[PDB]
RNA sequence: AACUAAUCCUAGCCCUAGCCCUACACAAAUAUAAUUAUACUAUUAUAUAAAUCAAAACAUUUAUCCUACUAAAAGUAUUGGAGAAAGAAAUUCGUAAGGAGCUAUAGAACUAGUACCGCAAGGGAAAGAUGAAAGACUAAUUAAAAGUAAGAACAAGCAAAGAUUAAACCUUGUACCUUUUGCAUAAUGAACUAACUAGAAAACUUCUAACUAAAAGAAUUACAGCUAGAAACCCCGAAACCAAACGAGCUACCUAAAAACAAUUUUAUGAAUCAACUCGUCUAUGUGGCAAAAUAGUGAGAAGAUUUUUAGGUAGAGGUGAAAAGCCU
RNA sequence: UCUCCAGGCAUACGCGUAUAACAACUCGGAUAACCAUUGUUAGUUAAUCAGAAUAGGCAAUAAUCACACUAUAAAUUACCUAUAACUUCUCUGUUAACCCAACACCGGAAUGCCUAAAGGAAAGAUCCAAAAAGAUAAAAGGAACUCGGCAAACAAGAACCCCGCCUGUUUACCAAAAACAUCACCUCUAGCAUUACAAGUAUUAGAGGCACUGCCUGCCCAGUGAUCACUUGUUCCUAGGGACUAUGACGGCAAACGAGGGUCCAACUGUCUCUUAUCUUUAAUCAGUGAAAUUGACCUUUCAGUGAAGAGGCUGAAAUAUAAUAAUAAGACGAGAAGACCCUAUGGAGCUUAAAUUAUAUAACUUAUCUAUUAUAUAGUAUAAGUUUGAAAUUUCGGUUGGGGUGACC
């Protein structure tokens, strides 16, 4: 009987009202344990694809107007209602967005670097190396899936050729090709990591139930007598 | 506490439960009818 | 366990005297003789 | 402890729990719950004109009774189609074609009481 | 032992007696000895003598012998050349 | 000099024989929360049976279970921790309505899959008795069971026996079954009445006959044997194990939609005092109780990780668990 | 009419005629009256209470008197564009003292309104014995009681140790705690999308440990020259020759809070010295109704003996009209429960592993098989055969040794 409450095939910038799980799966047994109540929330449908040109329009560098910073339930970072043309979408937002700033959503490829101001989305070859980057896409297209939370900021650490290696924030290097798009700057709520809880009725607002109360090398043979 | 009276009546859970419709649902609930028409059982289900 | 309380049923005439009945008069189908 | 044996009817379970008792239904639920009567939905009691009918609800017992012959296709048949389809093979007028003129109906499309399936109660 | 089959409905010969034992006719039953084939390095020329021959039964163990055959098992068997052919039958027996 | 009771005979049932079946019965309703006249949401068994048990444990294995014609070949060939056990074939043979059964605690569970018990799967009873006629007023028959009544008792004792003129006084006498040990003043079991309630098989032996170097109505045995008859080996009772259904109306946790929190002080709260509400600290009562966990007091929390309501979810090799191996009627 | 008591009326859920009248007086109410019982007849009335056309386009801005006010846990069909139809009231719920607890059960039972204008009766009659239960009063003393201030009090104030940070949570039915959770802190694992984690992305998620804060100190940190050279170290080529090498895992302590566990003082008292009086309950007597465990048979005595710790019943003395009513509990090794304790079974089961036997759970590799390619070759793979890993599965728990370590022994 359970029905999964993501089945919205539209994009809308109306918030959605979302179903909890519990920690449980579709067979009704509990797959994660730790998850359980909290508040109600609504689900604000996010775009990653930074640079998706309007229906009917060219495939060039547009521009775009930020509405409104806002909290965001869902996640560690905050959003920024953008407008464009006749379109408003979500989006995350830097460490820096305020209320009627413009930014840029460029598909140039720039022959040599492109001055970087944050906020704006650029493919990585564009950008020059060492610059702060967030919201990276592993593929041409797929959309932003690493660099995501609040404050967590990567590096450009080389281009060579078609290829560029990028220091995700775990400090893990990962290489994309430098059409990807990827946004400059931190993602905001630096200070996420600052935030303290307190009092056990806190975490179980963020539907976050308490933890369970339960409280390897085979020697080889040579090696028993001494165990 | 005082038990015995694990019984809450609801006519919606008793029909949902035990209920023609549920039973007929899955092949093992046909078979506990066909036991119970053998058995010549006055009521098959709820 | 127990066993059921059947009521268990010159004596039908307090059995409706009792209860009260309407005793509908009977046409006899063979004449007294 | 619930009662499995007894019949399951309206005045039984929660107020949302409602069903018929057998009623036939005179007309139409449109949305925002109004009731839409039919008026060719509602039976109509076809009564007859009984001044100067001669047939009491009894019978007299002098009266004799008749020995009892249920009515069949082949009484019906030739009671009403043999006379003239025999009339009418002497006179030649006759063909497999032609037997609407005798009474046959083809099909019983279009005709107000259908015989098969039938359509209208008694 | 299996006294009544489930198929068959009789007793079962029991073939660990048959393949250990050979009865006689006359209701004796010959065996070899345990452990004539054993360890015959460290055992005395004589002891090794008494292990090769073949052996009677005591009057108990041919009962138990006759309870764990069946009447097959006890018929006459007319072989040409029988080498227990005089062995059948007992003779100048008072007893 | 009689109450409670007792007597009873047929309702049906049992095993065979024979036989394929073509019983699947008005109108209407019903797969919707079945039995609700019409659209909405469409509809669909199962991969190898397992274990108990036998092997005096158990670990390969363990007849039937898991069917292919009778009698013989044959418990033979074979198969097997070569143990317990298991076990063929070639080949031959083969033309056919009844009861030394039950008669109301028996025979079917059955007067009924009802009443009743259980949320459900499921479990599952008891009983009737006149006569030709009741349009003869529903009879009779029986010192007859235990139990009582008619009719309490009268120094002294396993309750009786020997006796006696005499019921009791006198004399003699350590209840029963099992069990200890072949003993108990041990110890188990027994309120009493009626009914019901536990030894079953033919390898060898013995006995009685038929025929006899042969016996047997084919297949077998035989150096007096062979054929037939007769003669035999209990009842009740676990914790367990496995397969398939049924269960989350209790309880554990969860999802969705809803509710409740006065007054007072702090502040801006898993803060304070204290109701409603939730809980169950200590003592007494109760202990077949009002209650299979309560009552009366006294207490803890009481805007929160609070409490409560409704509907849904997770199922036993599992679920749930702020882990008590708690909870899952 | 009087005396006294103080959750009542609606709806939901549930129940299913217990509703009302009459007639009955068998059964049912634990007894009567009377009926909640039996039979017969009746009943609940709704257009407002309650239940039961199609296709597109699009949504930033809580609630709390919503203004101010901040906040954090971030929080409810409409309006438009076109199409289609162009006057309608049937059906069903409606009673009651009611449901779940085997019962007319001192229990359980959601919401709104209200707190006596609604709803009710603690005593069948009598008697005031013991023991038992409950309430109130106490001369003088005031914990001397007791395992302990348990219980009670004209008291309800003050402090100190131990443990746990704190509010929370648990063994429904003997344990509410020092156990569990908890913010904080710490370790480990994961670089990723269309059903959990999550419509998330390392300031994230999962697994697990652990009081925090401040304070302390172990490890570890190539050696010597001094950013420089040797000695080392590590590899090779043959004892030689090259090659290469620029900070902590541990303790010690912090207020507040606690139906936690110890302790003290003050006050207070029938806890006690040392009990008493009153009232109610029960008791007892009268009327009605009427169980339960238990029971070999009993015409059921005391003392000494005998006996296995043991005798109403045996041996020897002794005592002895018969039956009730109300009391006590020495005995009938008094009666009950699934209570305890040791031992036994080639009886079980839960749990753990380093028991034996297995293990197409996952994971990996290897060879085939089948495709792609390629110069032989690297890729993959509806399967088979190996190997490694081990989630699991099945089975078992020799003997002798006041009983338990080890040993030993057969
Ligand atoms: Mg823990
Ligand atoms: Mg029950
Ligand atoms: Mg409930
Ligand atoms: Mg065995
Ligand atoms: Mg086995
Ligand atoms: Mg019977
Ligand atoms: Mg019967
Ligand atoms: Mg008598
Ligand atoms: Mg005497
Ligand atoms: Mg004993
Ligand atoms: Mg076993
Ligand atoms: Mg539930
Ligand atoms: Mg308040
Ligand atoms: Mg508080
Ligand atoms: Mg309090
Ligand atoms: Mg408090
Ligand atoms: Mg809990
Ligand atoms: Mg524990
Ligand atoms: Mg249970
Ligand atoms: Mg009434
Ligand atoms: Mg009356
Ligand atoms: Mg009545
Ligand atoms: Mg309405
Ligand atoms: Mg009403
Ligand atoms: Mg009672
Ligand atoms: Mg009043
Ligand atoms: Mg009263
Ligand atoms: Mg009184
Ligand atoms: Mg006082
Ligand atoms: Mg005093
Ligand atoms: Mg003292
Ligand atoms: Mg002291
Ligand atoms: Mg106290
Ligand atoms: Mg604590
Ligand atoms: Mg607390
Ligand atoms: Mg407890
Ligand atoms: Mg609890
Ligand atoms: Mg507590
Ligand atoms: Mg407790
Ligand atoms: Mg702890
Ligand atoms: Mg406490
Ligand atoms: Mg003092
Ligand atoms: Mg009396
Ligand atoms: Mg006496
Ligand atoms: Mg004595
Ligand atoms: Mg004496
Ligand atoms: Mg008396
Ligand atoms: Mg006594
Ligand atoms: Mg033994
Ligand atoms: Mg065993």
């Amino acid at each position: 009987k359970f029905v999964s409450w993501k089945s919205r095939t539209k994009y809308t910038v109306k918030p959605v009202k979302m179903r909890k799980s519990g920690g449980r799966d579709h067979t009704g047994r509990i797959r994660v344990h730790g998850i359980g109540g909290g508040h109600k929330q609504n689900y604000r449908m996010i775009d990653f694809l930074r640079f998706r040109p309007e229906k009917e329009k060219a495939p060039e560098p547009f521009e775009e107007k930020v509405v409104v910073v806002r909290y965001d339930p869902c996640r560690s970072a905050d959003i920024a209602l953008v407008a464009g043309g006749s379109r408003k979408r979500w989006i995350i937002a830097t460490e820096n967005m305020k209320a009627g700033d413009t930014i840029l959503n460029s598909n140039h490829i720039g022959r040599m670097a492109v001055a970087a101001q944050e906020g704006d989305a650029h493919p990585l070859g564009a950008l020059p190396v060492g610059t702060l980057i967030n919201n990276v896409e592993s593929e041409p297209g797929r959309g932003a899936q690493y660099i995501r939370a609040a404050g967590t900021c990567g590096v450009l650490l080389r281009k060579v050729n078609g290829t560029a290696i990028i220091q995700l924030p775990s400090k893990r290097q990962m290489q994309v090709l430098e059409s990807c798009t990827a946004t400059v700057g931190r993602v905001s709520n630096v200070n996420h990591n600052q935030r303290v809880i307190g009092k056990a009725g806190r975490n179980r607002w963020l539907g976050k139930r308490p933890n369970s109360g339960l409280w390897k090398i085979r020697p080889l043979p040579p090696m028993k007598s001494y165990v | 506490r005082a038990r015995g009276n694990e019984y809450q009546p609801s006519n919606i859970k008793r029909k949902h439960k035990h209920g023609w419709v549920r039973r007929l649902s899955t092949p093992a609930g046909v078979q506990v009818i066909l036991r119970r028409m053998l058995k010549g059982r006055k009521s098959l289900s709820h | 366990r127990f066993r059921p309380p059947t009521p268990e049923p010159k004596e039908f005439l307090e059995y409706a005297r009792k209860a009260g009945l309407v005793i509908p008069q009977e046409r006899l189908e063979r004449p007294i003789h | 402890g619930a009662d499995r044996m007894s019949k399951w009817t309206s005045k039984r379970g929660p107020r949302t729990f409602t069903k018929s008792r057998g009623a036939k239904k005179t007309g139409i639920y449109t949305s925002d719950r109004k009731f839409v009567q039919i008026k060719e939905m509602v039976p109509e009691f076809v009564v007859p004109d009984l001044t100067g009918f001669k047939l009491k609800p009894y019978v007299n017992y002098r009266a004799p009774a008749g020995i009892d012959t249920p009515l069949t296709a082949k009484a019906l048949f030739q009671e009403t189609v043999a006379p003239a389809i025999e009339k009418d093979f002497k006179e030649g007028t006759f063909d497999a074609n032609n037997l609407e003129k005798y009474g046959f109906e083809p099909t019983q499309e279009g005709k107000l009481f259908q015989l098969y399936p039938k359509n209208f109660p008694r | 032992l299996t006294y009544c089959s489930t198929r068959k409905g009789k007793r079962k010969t029991v073939k660990s007696v048959v393949h250990r034992f050979l009865r006689l006719h006359s209701g004796l039953w010959l065996r070899r000895k345990a452990g004539y084939k054993k360890k015959l390095w460290k055992k005395s020329t004589a002891r090794k003598k008494r292990l090769r021959e073949f052996v009677f039964c005591s009057k108990t163990q041919s009962k138990l012998l006759d309870k764990m055959t069946t009447s097959f098992w006890k018929r006459r068997n007319w072989y040409a050349g029988d080498p227990y052919q005089m062995y059948h039958d007992r003779t100048n027996l008072r007893v």
